């Protein structure tokens, strides 16, 4: 527990410092926009999430040069069916850093993008160049007032500002939700739909993963907090699409808490029954949380979840430090013992003084969140 | 530049064969290192499709490498498989052409088991030589693999267990150095011949060389007439002189087998296991090469 | 696509404000009462109150203040609505004709702004130089009071203190000065600012920022000769005039938070204080300088929202939770103690938390029985058509749910009471109440400080006498949520079924709950069966001889066995928490607190549930009802009503599993309950009748119309709006527009029955103006529409 959590976020394996942009582009809510799609991007991007890319193909390089001159925004499709390139939703990605390199006589472009706005796909058109454009509708972010705003007594308005955290939360609930007695429901029900309470319940689980304090690292805005947590939850694509479809931060935070409590096991997606790890082994080796997207030397993007222990995995080959996403650690390819599907990599320290000495980086695309005992899957809110 | 199976990029040549070459390749999606056997379509000596089929039948055995993909890329047939460590000939060279009785005996145990498995799957290997026995990598570094199934032949029907007919007038298959006496006489190869070849491999690690090794002749047809006659003029007791009796017991047993007769693998493993115990050795996986790396 | 008609059956009864002054005449003492959208004007007489005028506004009254500027013969009235409509009103009478003329008006909402935590604060300067408003955090809105500000133009001053608790304008200041309590990381402080109208900013206040009590909530500006300000907290009452600081910590005020006040004497010698529990105190100031502060407990009143001293010891108590009162104080007559005597009581049905329609007497005409009030104010109210005739049954605790059981000739009422923790280990009640005063009582069998504990109960109340025959107490930490009266399976018996939740402060989501089946027969309550479930039973419905219960996000169907036990038939795991449950035939309406609406159908041939359609538009939803097979009525955030519709005929499967929003309306009330029924005697232009009960004690009615009737009444509305004089010059369309802070849409699929009905009250020349395509032909239409309630 001494690595330097600021290291993976820097993406130092990408080389020399990239050119940075300060400007920002946001489209009006509910507006219709035509945005280009990067052909080989397969990730489901969450607003506020960092996406590194290495573009090799001349058509991809050209498209990015054009974006860097215009709004710097591309569409990242949330694929329902990846094979037939089907998508109903997606997220805009704004390039904030770039670097053009002439590696081996070929123009290569490295990019760092960030998720900005959620959208509904209205139409997809592939042009005569092979590069496709998405006719999109910008999905608004629903901000609700306190559930008590329409049910508060004017005489108790001067009691709404408030000065052993459990005793504090008990008083928070009694005072904030006092006027719940004018309604059909108790204070404890309103708490289950209260942003601050829901965020404090999430923080308690995030502290279980990282020893960094809420004070600085975690945002105060429910929208940003909810998106920051959504980005680092190791769930399958069908669940992530449902999570992306949520417009209210309350519903997003509730839905996250439910996933965090229900899904305790992580199995191999190909096997569905082979257990790889549990939520108890999840830990943050990055400021972003336990999981972030990294790009490999050939431009393959992996959302890599860091865990202390993993089982049912075979190690292929010997360790390597080449293009390591966690500087100071060497990687060894890890496959499932049953189906031999690539699950991730084992990371082993190069120096004896380093802690942890070993951990596993599992690629989200290979995992399947599992409910213990015998039941199906459901994401409430 | 050269990508096979959509994800394996060729790094460098790491070997050769009758078919073509063996390359180190890297899975561009995750960094995984693999071996890629490349064979020209319209090659003089094709074996890759046959090997790919034979690896399907042999899959599941320990010491049998895993096949990732078989297919075509450009004007080549491609076999993508497990990257394995060095061969016994590479390790013999590394150890200055000298192995201790402890290494030879630990190896012998795994080599009988490797041939035995191929035999349970109704095949004879027909090319038993130090070069076809490779140690694994990483987790598999003390596990020996028998590879190169291009000369492998079915010796019996899977259901009926009917053995192949007895033929003579067969040209020799495999390397002449470790070939059985009967394979030299043109007699058809069976289980006994793989076992007898293994005895030569062990004697070759024991004595730096074999009695018929330094026999030169202009043509390959003349090169074999000497090896064959030297093998036949050399009694097992002369070849195995100064070595434990078990090595002569092994070769005499194999040469005593009938054409269709199954070797008693337990008996042959036991000869070496009882010797290993008697010499006060442990199966600690400390081979000669393990030590040179310490 | 729906065509609905919404009309008030009973106007709001809850009081949110009251002021005294000289509004009707410079010689008359008035009592002005705000009842949400209603404003009542009274003349204070020696006998009591003389009703003078009652007006309705196209808005929810947030601020109501009287003021007498320079040159004015009598007081004017400032009103700010919840939709930010500001106005200055004048009373004018000529002979018999009375009119509330509009002097100035305008909308004061900002295009940017976080509506404040402490809500809207509206203060008027003692010299009538300006109106100060705190609508949004980090800003103070100023409306200069001039004759040339008929549009009510305003500017904002930046306020560095982001968390303002309370603010008042001080007396005896050369420049307008605000005094306020705020909170920052260090704690609570009192600060002053001068207000420059020229500079449109704040200047250094007359006296320094003083560090006050952690729970300081109330600021009282003392008039001359005292001056300065009184600051009230949970333990202390402090005085601040700059250099002068006088503090008192009376133990008498420690029991409950003081949440309202009123000045008695014009020089600020005496003040009335009211706490959250109905205690009435007198704050006295001994006198150029203030010698000392004193508190005196006068006695008990209804939980006061607002207090107003009238004259001759008479005080009007404005209540939101219970009945309003006129109380006589006997402050003097020093041989007898200080005591409060109630002279008059004024019916308040609010909050209506639940209700049911019962045909008790006439066997044709329906009666409404509500769960009204909260805490000691809790009661049952029996509402019938005579004006509306209301009977009151005090419970002295909170009624929560109600259902009638014809067979046993009684009502089942879920109630709750607060008990305080003991030194001996246990809990003590605060007063006797319905659940501690039943003629027979029972307790559930248990398993395994001064803090408030909520105890839940099932009351059996005789339908004739309204006596509490039996009270059944639930387990410690058990919260009773849902109540049903029904027959199940092949069982001839009628049962009372209670759905509960186990609530512990450490657990956020309930992991335990019970479904308790009771039988009230031969004048005795017995527990027939009990099923323990792995969650909170939020809702239950008798579903075709079976019991449909919602356990958290699950919808479970139980069968009643011959062994008199509940047997799980099927489950349906929902994407949402099944808060609201409604059934019509084999159709089920599942909703949540966030307006997630789901439609399910029981498939008897498969023995499971199938989703028909859904609609997820995040907003707070307070109630839902099935109008018919295709229409769903709901109550949602910022006092709106909505209608959702299905289309079982649609060619595409995306369309037929989509619910269309067909009606939107700003009601101005918060609905807790929707109830199918009528209060009128059972070729009509209306179809159906859904009654609803609100937080303010308002009772409304929703009915469906034909396209022809809707189109006629809609045109009639636009015509009526051109002729009717709106108090404060508020547009009806603006008022009725669907409202949230993020969006404002015009009302659709709803006719304002209150507006249509007001055609009967307009003059004959005005009636003729409306019917200019015959006025008597329209009177017939409108009189036919009045007959539905
Ligand atoms: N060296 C090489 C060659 C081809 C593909 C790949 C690599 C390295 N790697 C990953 C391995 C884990 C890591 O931490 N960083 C990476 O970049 C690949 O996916
Ligand atoms: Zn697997």
């Amino acid at each position: 527990i001494n690595f330097d959590t600021s290291l993976p976020t820097s993406h130092t394996y990408l080389g020399a410092d990239m050119e940075e942009f300060h400007g920002r582009t946001l489209h009006d809510d509910d507006s219709c926009q035509v945005i280009p799609v990067l052909p080989q991007v397969m990730m489901i991007l969450i607003p506020g999430q960092t996406l590194p890319l290495q573009l090799f193909h001349p058509q991809e390089v050209s498209m990015v040069r054009n974006l860097i001159q215009k709004d710097r925004t591309f569409a990242v499709l949330a694929y329902s069916n990846v094979q037939e390139r089907e998508a109903q939703f997606g997220t805009t990605a704004e390039i904030y850093a770039y670097r053009e390199e002439q590696d081996f006589g070929i123009e290569i472009v490295k990019v760092k993008a960030i998720g900005r706005q959620r959208f509904k796909v209205l139409e997809l058109r592939t042009q005569s160049d092979g590069i496709q454009q998405a006719k999109v509708q910008i999905l608004p972010e629903c901000v609700l007032p306190s559930t008590m705003s329409a049910v508060q007594l004017e005489s108790l308005n001067k009691c709404q500002i408030f000065p052993c955290s459990y005793k504090w939360w008990q008083k928070y609930q009694k005072r904030k939700f006092h006027c719940a007695n004018l309604t059909s429901w108790p204070r404890w029900l309103y708490s289950l739909y209260d942003a601050e309470t829901l965020m404090d319940r999430i923080k308690k689980q995030l502290r279980e993963w990282d020893e960094n304090l809420k004070d600085d690292s975690l945002p105060s805005n429910p929208i940003d907090f909810s998106y920051r947590v959504a980005a680092c939850l190791p769930i399958d694509d069908v669940l992530r699409i449902q999570l992306l479809k949520i417009g209210s931060a309350i519903q997003r935070l509730r839905c996250e808490l439910d996933i965090m409590n229900k899904c305790t096991s992580l199995c191999c997606k190909q096997c569905q029954e082979t257990e790889i790890t549990t939520k108890n082994e999840i830990f943050s080796l990055s400021l972003c949380g336990p999981m972030a997207a990294y790009v490999n030397p050939h431009g393959y993007v992996h959302e890599t979840l860091t865990v202390y222990k993993a089982c049912n995995l075979n190690l292929i080959g010997r360790p390597s430090t080449e293009h390591s996403w966690f500087p100071g650690y060497a990687w060894t390819v890890a496959q499932c013992k049953i189906c031999a599907s690539h699950i991730g990599w084992k990371f082993t320290a190069t120096k004896k003084d380093m802690s942890p000495q070993k951990f596993w980086g599992l690629t989200r695309s290979a995992l399947l969140p599992t409910i213990p005992d015998t039941e199906d899957e459901i994401s409430p809110d | 530049e050269f990508i096979v199976g959509g994800k394996y990029k060729l790094v460098r040549k790491i070997g050769s064969g009758s078919f073509g070459d063996i390359y180190l390749a890297i899975n561009i999606t995750n960094g995984e290192e693999v071996a890629v056997k490349l064979e020209s379509q319209k090659a003089r000596h094709p074996q890759l499709l046959y090997e790919s089929k034979l690896y399907k039948i042999l899959q599941g055995g320990v010491g049998i490498p895993h096949i990732r993909w078989y297919g075509q890329e450009k004007d080549y047939n491609v076999l993508v498989m497990d990257l394995l460590g060095p061969s016994l000939e590479d390790l013999f060279n590394f150890c200055s052409r000298r192995f201790t009785m402890k290494t030879v005996l630990m190896l012998a145990d795994q080599m009988i088991s490797r041939i035995e498995y191929v035999h349970t799957k109704n095949f004879i290997h027909r090319d038993i030589k130090p070069d076809n026995f490779l140690m694994g990598i990483g987790r598999h570094c003390n596990k020996l693999f028998l590879i190169d199934f291009g000369l492998a032949k079915k010796y019996r029907d899977n259901r009926t267990r009917q053995h192949i007919p007895y033929r003579e007038d067969k040209n020799l298959t495999g390397t002449a150095r470790y070939a059985s006496i009967n394979a030299h006489l043109g007699i058809e190869q069976s289980r006994r011949d793989d076992m007898e070849s293994l005895g030569y491999v062990l004697m070759y690690f024991n004595r730096t060389s074999l009695p018929w090794q330094g026999l030169k002749a202009a043509t390959k047809k003349q090169k074999y007439e000497k090896i064959s006659e030297k093998k036949m003029s050399t009694p097992v007791e002369v070849l195995c002189k100064g070595f434990p009796a078990e090595f002569a017991m092994y070769l005499n047993y194999c040469r005593g087998l009938r054409f269709e007769e199954a070797p008693d693998y337990m008996y042959l493993r036991q000869l070496f296991r009882i010797l290993f115990r008697t010499l006060n050795h442990q199966y600690d996986y400390t081979f000669d090469w393990t030590m040179l790396k310490q | 696509m729906s065509y609905n008609y919404v009309v008030t059956a009973q106007k709001p009864t809850a009081v949110n404000g009251c002021v005294t002054g000289h509004f009707t005449s410079a010689e008359d003492l008035n009592l002005l009462i705000a009842k949400n959208t209603r404003l009542e004007i009274y003349v204070v007489t020696a006998e009591g109150l003389r009703p003078v005028k009652e007006v309705g506004m196209y808005g929810k009254i947030a601020v109501m203040e009287l003021f007498r500027p320079k040159g004015e013969s009598k007081d004017l009235l400032f009103i700010l609505t919840a939709k930010y409509n500001a106005c200055i009103l004048e009373y004018k009478q000529s002979g018999e004709s009375i009119d509330i003329i509009t002097r100035a008006h305008g909308n004061v909402q900002d295009r940017i702004g976080r509506p404040s935590e402490t809500g809207i604060i509206g203060i008027i300067d003692p010299e009538c130089r300006m109106i100060g408003l705190r609508l949004y955090d980090g800003l103070f809105k100023v409306i200069p009071l001039d004759r040339d500000n008929k549009e009510l133009k305003a500017f904002n001053i930046r306020l560095e203190e982001l968390h303002v608790i309370d603010v008042k304008f001080l007396y005896g200041c050369q420049a307008p000065t605000i005094c306020f309590v705020y909170q920052d990381p260090q704690g609570r402080h009192v600060k002053t600012y001068e207000v420059s109208l020229r500079e449109k900013e704040f200047n250094k206040g007359p006296w320094k920022q003083e560090n006050v009590e952690a729970e300081a909530s109330m600021v009282i500006a003392v008039p001359e000769p005292f001056g300065g300000a009184i600051i009230i907290g949970q333990e202390s009452i402090t005085y601040h005039n700059g250099d002068k600081y006088l503090a008192i910590a009376p133990p008498i005020i420690k029991q409950s938070t003081i949440v309202c006040h009123n000045r008695v004497d014009p020089n600020g010698s005496r003040y009335l204080l009211g706490d959250m529990e109905g205690r009435l105190f007198m704050l006295l100031l001994e006198k150029v300088t203030l010698k000392d502060l004193r508190v005196e407990l006068l006695g008990e009143t209804s939980i006061a929202e607002c207090l107003t001293y009238l004259d001759n010891g008479v005080v009007f108590v404005g209540s939101r939770l219970g009945d309003s009162q006129l109380v006589k104080l006997n402050v003097d007559s020093n041989e007898q103690g200080s005591y409060v005597v109630a002279m008059e009581t004024f019916t308040n049905l609010g909050p209506i938390v639940d209700m049911c329609v019962v045909d008790l007497e006439r066997q044709g005409q329906g009666q409404l029985v509500t769960c009204s009030g909260a805490f000691k104010e809790g009661s049952l109210r029996i509402i019938r058509n005579g004006k509306l005739h209301i009977r009151t049954v005090p419970l002295y605790e909170s009624p929560r749910k109600i259902c009638y059981q014809e067979v046993s000739q009684c009502f089942g009422v879920l109630s709750s009471r607060i008990e305080v923790q003991d030194t001996s280990g246990g809990t003590t009640a605060l007063r006797p109440s319905a659940s501690t005063q039943a003629l027979s009582s029972s307790v559930s069998s248990s398993k395994l400080f001064g803090e408030e504990v909520e105890v839940h109960n099932l009351l059996i109340i005789d339908q004739h006498t309204f006596e509490v025959l039996h009270a059944h107490q639930f387990l410690q930490n058990e919260y009773a949520l849902s109540l049903v009266s029904c027959k199940l399976g092949k069982d001839p018996n009628t049962y009372f079924i209670v759905g509960t939740a186990m609530v512990y402060p450490e657990e956020a989501e309930p992991k335990q709950g019970r479904i308790v089946v009771f039988q009230y027969s031969d004048g005795k309550l017995q527990t027939v069966a009990e099923k323990e479930v792995k969650g909170a039973v939020y809702s239950m419905v008798e579903f075709n001889g079976k019991l449909l219960a919602s356990i958290n996000s699950t919808v479970r169907l139980y069968e009643w066995t011959t062994e008199k036990e509940l047997r799980t038939e099927c489950n349906h795991y929902n994407n949402i928490m099944a808060l609201y449950l409604k059934t019509k035939g084999d159709f089920i309406l599942v909703g949540d607190l966030m307006r997630s609406v789901l439609l399910l159908a029981y498939k008897p041939m498969e023995g499971n549930f199938e989703e028909i359609a859904r609609d997820f538009n995040p907003n707070w939803m307070s109630a839902v009802e099935i109008l018919d097979d295709d229409n769903f009525l709901g109550a949602e955030n910022a006092f709106n009503l909505f209608v959702c519709q299905k289309d079982s005929a649609a060619t595409t499967d995306e369309e037929r599993q989509h619910l269309q929003e067909v009606g939107l309306f700003h009601l101005g009330e918060f609905v807790n309950v929707f109830c199918h029924g009528s209060l009128v005697m059972q070729s009509t232009p209306t179809q159906g009748s859904v009654l609803f009960g609100t937080v303010n004690g308002m009772i409304g009615l929703v009915t469906s119309l034909s396209e022809s009737w809707y189109n006629l009444l809609l045109d009639m509305q636009n015509r009526l709006n051109k002729v009717i004089k709106s108090v404060g010059k508020i547009e009806h369309s603006f008022w009725r527009s669907f409202h949230t802070e993020r969006k404002t849409e015009p009302a659709t699929g709803f006719i304002d029955g209150d507006l249509i009905e007001s055609f009967l009250d307009i003059s004959r020349p005005k009636m003729q103006e409306v019917v200019a395509n015959t006025a008597d032909d329209l009177i017939k239409v409108v009189e036919e529409l009045t007959r539905i309630h």
